[PDB]
RNA sequence: AAACUCCAUAUAUAUAAUUUUAAUUAUAUAUAAUUUUAUAUUAUUUAUUAAUAUAAAGAAAGGAAUUAAGACAAAUCAUAAUGAUCCUUAUAAUAUGGGUAAUAGACGUGCUAUAAUAAAAUGAUAAUAAAAUUAUAUAAAAUAUAUUUAAUUAUAUUUAAUUAAUAAUAUAAAACAUUUUAAUUUUUAAUAUAUUUUUUUAUUAUAUAUUAAUAUGAAUUAUAAUCUGAAAUUCGAUUAUAUGAAA
């Protein structure tokens, strides 16, 4: 968003996967079919004097 | 060539499919009370028709709305939307669907045939 | 001090806007006359009735306000407004269901095979 | 094409006093059935802007008010 | 699924302490609701992203009980229910020919009203 | 039309729940981010949490497992 | 350990199988016979006009040259004529090997105890 | 069954010229050989030619009478075949051979 | 005659090859009522075919059309294996186990 | 379809007064099919939610 | 990221008092392959190897989802939401009617058709599916009318069962068999004829026009009736009789 033109920053740190699946038969599944369930995403919006920007946060349980 | 009412036919063609198809006004319904009425069976051909025969089919048309008087029930029909202003009527007049039909594309038969002496 | 329809309605309980509330509106005289429209109706296709009686009950058909028909209720989402790609299993228009699908929102829908 | 078993689409209109006066009904009710009491009154009927006069003959009776008051203008090209 | 097996675990044996024998839980075919959206929010209606819904089934019978028994298994697993669970009971009650003691509508009271008002009565005159 | 209860859970932490940690910054942190990441506001963001290595908590938890 | 059980008659000499061909399922009874074939109840040249279809019931039993050795009672339902013929085929196969086991691997090089996987594909 | 197989092991064209656009130069007319398979779509579908020719209204008709012609000698497909083996064999330098 | 009189006042609602007669109701707003209005038919639907006094409506046959719609639209897999194909002596017969017959005594 | 129509007209009349029918030999138009449709005002008019909520 | 996976497929166990029956099924769990093995040949970086063929074992042959970055400051302020700016008796709100359906030309995408490897009828102990839907319903059978013995199709009357593995929408259709089919004198008919008889042959009649539109095609249009709705005029759907364009 705007923090005259929007910008984006990222800031990614730590793991995004689950090796418990690969090294066993323990399986992964996939939450509503499309999310894996180790990952949990989340965006929460609010407004400036600009106007709307987002956060977007992702962490990764295992 | 058998003549019926100066309609000719082919001596081949089936009478109750010729009547239809060459008198206007009679279709595939009344072509077969007509052949009912008169006696001929089914699938009988112009070829076979006596002279008697063809004389029954003439009288029979003869008494029924057809050629010229069924034509002039539609053009009367037709001009009396003209005269009382309908809508119906303007789109008669002007060669346009009359129907409700799109004319932003098609609409080319309407232009050809729609008229107040229409055919 | 000037509710814009004849009869006092309240509001509905989530997104708001002027249509939503113009619908509304209709929804709840429509349930209000839903009896009056039925035996008007009856009265007016009954052939076993007199004429005149049959066209008293269409002339009071035809006198009734707009807001009583029942073909004039359109389904709206409820979250946006929208009234066009409105999906009856969730009352919301498919952009919405999308989101709301995702976010886990409506009950058990899940992504497609 | 209203099922003629249902009777005619009969509007609210003024016709008493446009038969004991002889004013002319003004009217947006152009689904309205010509009805053959009509026969002989004159009509002023929305075409969406304005009121187009007009007198019901013997021959307009069954047909409706909006099918004499075209709500179009003839189409034209800039040829 | 998950939910709706460990529930109906629970009702075979809430019905063997209260000596009901049961079958099942007899799977019953899911239902299957899809609905296809288009991915973008005005235009590109080439992109269609697929949802679907699934309605899992499970049938457990009753045998050779008394109605008031019946009717504490009902109680009991009603107040132990599980989330996202529904249940539906038909109940078979086997009865006599002739019992004792046995086992109008809104339209048509306002016709009735409308037919007497003075707007339908001033043309029913004869 | 129902009996309701309500059960208020609470966290101790922000980064816990990836819906409280959003809200949080959006609501909370906008002086950190309203004129670019602050050097510190990223860096707090970074040691959260320790570094774990992720392969050997996979198989310490598949040895366990096993055992 | 293992899951499988070996195949025998039952108690009237015959070897049930079933087979699937798109969504046509197949259970047929294999008995020592004389080639009398019955489907559904019906004559093989009332149930399947196509001459095709027939020869493709025939084909496992002609690949053991063993057509009239046994009596076939076929059952079948779902898909079409051709689903239903060859999802027989596949059960006629499955059930020949429980009378000489040694005769499977001249059932597999024919192509009949492989079960057809295609099946209608929704355009993706 | 015998008699349509040597009609059309007769009747097909063993090689066929084909342009190769090889190069910003005129393609060159190279002869190719002929499978089996392709051997029999040639012959087949001037065999379904000829038969269309016929007057009967029975497709099935009008091709048992042209493979019963083909199989007693008489056909015009035959001038077909002699006219694609001549421009191969003028053609037969062209070849590569690698 | 009065079962025949019943069978015939029943119409659509009994089914000649089940032999079961079911009407349903959910007219009214509580089963109760609805149980009571169906007990109700069911006496009136008795007296009706045990007075046979006026008609007993005998020249009348049962009429099944509407359970034959009813059985079209099912499919019937009403055929058995021949009785004359059956090979009894091709069964497998039970071996001898030593171990099992010394294992039991 | 031998049996005589006055026949099968007197048990349909008596089948329909034991089971509480309407019996329209003629076929007139009766109206009888609105008087008994169902009645969608209540779940029409809760379309957009329980208007009493807290607020 | 790949994958792991889920799906499909094959098999096993469990569940169903096998009348909610499809046990040839339903759906939970688990297993299976990213196939394996030997053999000869051909190349190699010749080795603990590839490309092929060959025999053997196996049901084993297909899919999915998601993203890493960046560009088009590509679409959307009309799904909703935000800043700035503008309207505030009006650029906000409600009602009636009209328009969004106009029509010279042009363009995109479809449907139907221009006949004989192809169209039309008929096929009742009812040839043969799958996946869906039915409390803001799905509507059986029957009867009546169009309409004729009946069937078929359409609508009305009536409203059985089922709120559902139960009843209904709904007897799938093509297929296949028989009959028919203009152009076509390749036909039909009258006599005679036959060891082709649903047919052959012979002699007569069977049209003329005709590069052409028929018993192909179904646009256009007249009239009557029906369905939904409070309402079908601009501007909806269906049926019957008649009309029968282009191709
Ligand atoms: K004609
Ligand atoms: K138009
Ligand atoms: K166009
Ligand atoms: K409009
Ligand atoms: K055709
Ligand atoms: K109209
Ligand atoms: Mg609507
Ligand atoms: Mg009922
Ligand atoms: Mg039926
Ligand atoms: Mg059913
Ligand atoms: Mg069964
Ligand atoms: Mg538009
Ligand atoms: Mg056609
Ligand atoms: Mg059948
Ligand atoms: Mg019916
Ligand atoms: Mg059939
Ligand atoms: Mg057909
Ligand atoms: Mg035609
Ligand atoms: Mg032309």
């Amino acid at each position: 968003g705007r923090l005259g033109r929007t910008s984006t920053t990222n800031l990614l740190n730590g793991t995004f996967n689950n090796k418990k699946y690969l090294w066993s038969n323990i399986n992964n599944n996939y939450k509503l079919n499309y999310i894996p369930s180790n990952h949990n995403l989340y965006n929460n919006s609010n407004i400036n004097k600009n106007g709307k920007y987002n956060i977007k946060v992702k962490l990764n349980f295992i | 060539v058998v003549h019926i009412l100066g309609k000719g036919f082919k001596g081949k063609e089936v009478i109750k499919i010729a009547l239809a198809s060459k008198f206007y006004g009679i279709g595939k319904t009344t072509a077969e009370k007509i052949c009912s009425k008169l006696g001929l069976y089914p699938w009988m051909r112009m070829h076979q028709l006596s002279e008697p025969q063809i004389m029954s089919i003439a009288s029979e048309l003869s008494t029924m709305t057809i050629e010229g008087d069924a034509r002039a029930i539609v053009k009367d029909n037709i001009a009396l939307k003209r005269k009382i202003g309908s809508y119906s009527g303007m789109r008669h007049t002007l060669h346009l669907p009359v129907r409700g039909q799109h004319t932003r594309n098609n609409a080319k038969t309407a232009r050809k045939l729609n008229k107040i002496d229409r055919r | 001090g000037n509710f814009r329809f004849p009869i006092k309605t309240k509001l509905p309980p989530g997104f708001i806007n002027a249509r939503i509330l113009r619908d509304n509106f209709k929804r709840q005289q429509f349930k209000e006359n839903e009896i009056l429209v039925k035996s008007l109706k009856f009265i007016a296709r009954n052939m076993n009735l007199p004429t005149k009686l049959r066209l008293e009950a269409q002339l009071k058909l035809n006198a009734l306000p707009n807001y009583m028909r029942s073909t004039q209720i359109k389904n709206r989402c409820v979250d946006s407004g929208h009234a066009r790609f409105v999906l009856s299993d969730f009352r919301l228009c498919r952009y919405q269901f999308r989101e709301n699908a995702l976010k886990g929102n409506l009950p058990g829908v899940k992504k497609g095979i | 094409s209203r099922s003629v078993w249902k009777g005619p689409n009969i509007v609210p209109l003024p016709i008493r006093e446009a038969m004991t006066k002889g004013t002319p009904i003004r009217t947006n009710a152009r689904a309205a059935t010509i009805l053959p009491q009509f026969v002989g009154l004159k009509f002023q009927i929305h075409n969406g802007k304005e009121y187009v006069p007009i007198e019901i003959s013997e021959d307009m009776v069954g047909h409706k008010l909006g099918e004499f008051a075209p709500t179009r203008k003839r189409f034209s090209y800039t040829q | 699924n998950e939910n709706l097996d460990f529930y109906s675990d629970f009702i075979l044996r809430t019905g063997y302490y209260l000596g009901i024998p049961l079958t099942g839980p007899k799977p019953l075919p899911t239902r299957r609701e899809r609905w296809t959206v288009i991915k973008s929010p005005f235009v590109h209606a080439k992109s269609k992203e697929n949802f679907e819904r699934h309605t899992h089934k499970r049938l457990i019978r009753a045998w050779d009980t008394n109605p008031e028994v019946l009717q504490m298994l009902i109680a009991y697993i009603t107040k132990h229910s599980m989330a996202g669970v529904g249940m539906k009971c038909n109940f078979f009650q086997r009865s006599e020919i002739s019992l004792d003691l046995g086992s109008t509508s809104a339209v048509g009271q306002k016709v009735l009203e409308l037919l007497d008002s003075p707007d339908f009565k001033k043309h029913l005159e004869k | 039309k129902k009996k309701v209860t309500i059960e208020p859970i609470k966290l101790s932490y922000i980064y816990l729940n990836s819906d409280i940690f959003s809200k949080y910054i959006s609501l909370n942190d906008m002086d950190k981010y309203n004129n670019g990441i602050l050097t510190n506001y990223q860096r707090m963001l970074n040691n959260i949490m320790p570094k774990l290595n992720d392969h050997n908590i996979s198989m310490n938890y598949i040895n366990n497992i096993n055992n | 350990s293992n899951n499988i059980k070996i195949k025998t008659l039952d108690e009237f000499g015959r070897s049930i199988a079933v087979g699937k061909r798109k969504s046509s399922t197949a259970k047929v009874f294999v008995v020592r016979g004389t080639g009398e074939i019955l489907v559904n109840g019906r004559q093989l040249n009332d149930y399947f006009l196509k001459m095709k279809d027939r020869e493709s019931i025939m084909y496992p039993l002609q690949v053991i040259e063993s057509v009239g050795k046994y009596n076939i009672f076929a059952t079948t339902s779902g898909g079409g004529p051709t689903g239903q013929a060859e999802s027989i085929m596949h059960a006629i196969a499955k059930a020949l090997v429980v009378f000489n086991p040694l005769l499977k691997s001249r059932l597999h090089k024919a192509g009949v105890l492989t079960r057809d996987y295609r099946h209608v594909e929704r355009k993706k | 069954i015998q008699a349509l197989e040597k009609s059309l092991d007769e009747l097909a064209p063993l090689m066929m010229t084909k342009t190769f656009n090889t190069g910003v130069a005129k393609a060159s007319v190279i002869p190719v050989p002929l499978n089996k398979r392709q051997r029999n779509r040639i012959a087949w579908n001037w065999i379904v030619q000829s038969a269309n020719q016929r007057v009967s209204s029975d497709f099935a008709v009008r091709l048992g009478e042209e493979l019963t012609a083909i199989a007693k000698g008489t056909s015009s497909a035959f001038e077909k075949r002699d006219q694609i083996h001549k421009t191969a064999i003028a053609h037969r330098a062209y070849i590569q051979l690698k | 005659k009065s079962l025949h009189k019943f069978r015939i006042l029943a119409r659509s609602r009994y089914d000649h090859t089940t032999d079961i007669f079911k009407m349903s109701s959910d007219k009214f707003e509580h089963a109760s009522q609805n149980a009571r209005y169906l007990h109700d038919i069911l006496q009136r639907l008795l007296a009706e075919s045990k007075d046979l006094t006026e008609d007993d409506f005998s020249d009348v046959p049962l009429d099944t059309r509407h359970t034959i719609a009813k059985s079209l639209r099912k499919k019937k897999r009403d055929y058995e294996f021949p009785e004359h194909w059956k090979r009894p002596e091709d069964a497998p017969k039970k071996k001898f186990d030593i171990v099992d017959q010394l294992l039991s005594t | 379809m031998n049996v005589p129509k006055a026949r099968l007209l007197k048990v349909a009349e008596l089948s329909a007064k034991i089971f509480d029918q309407n019996f329209n030999p003629s076929g007139i138009r009766t109206g009888s099919k609105i008087l008994n449709e169902r009645l969608k005002g209540p779940s029409v008019a809760s379309y957009y939610g329980n208007p009493d909520i807290l607020k």
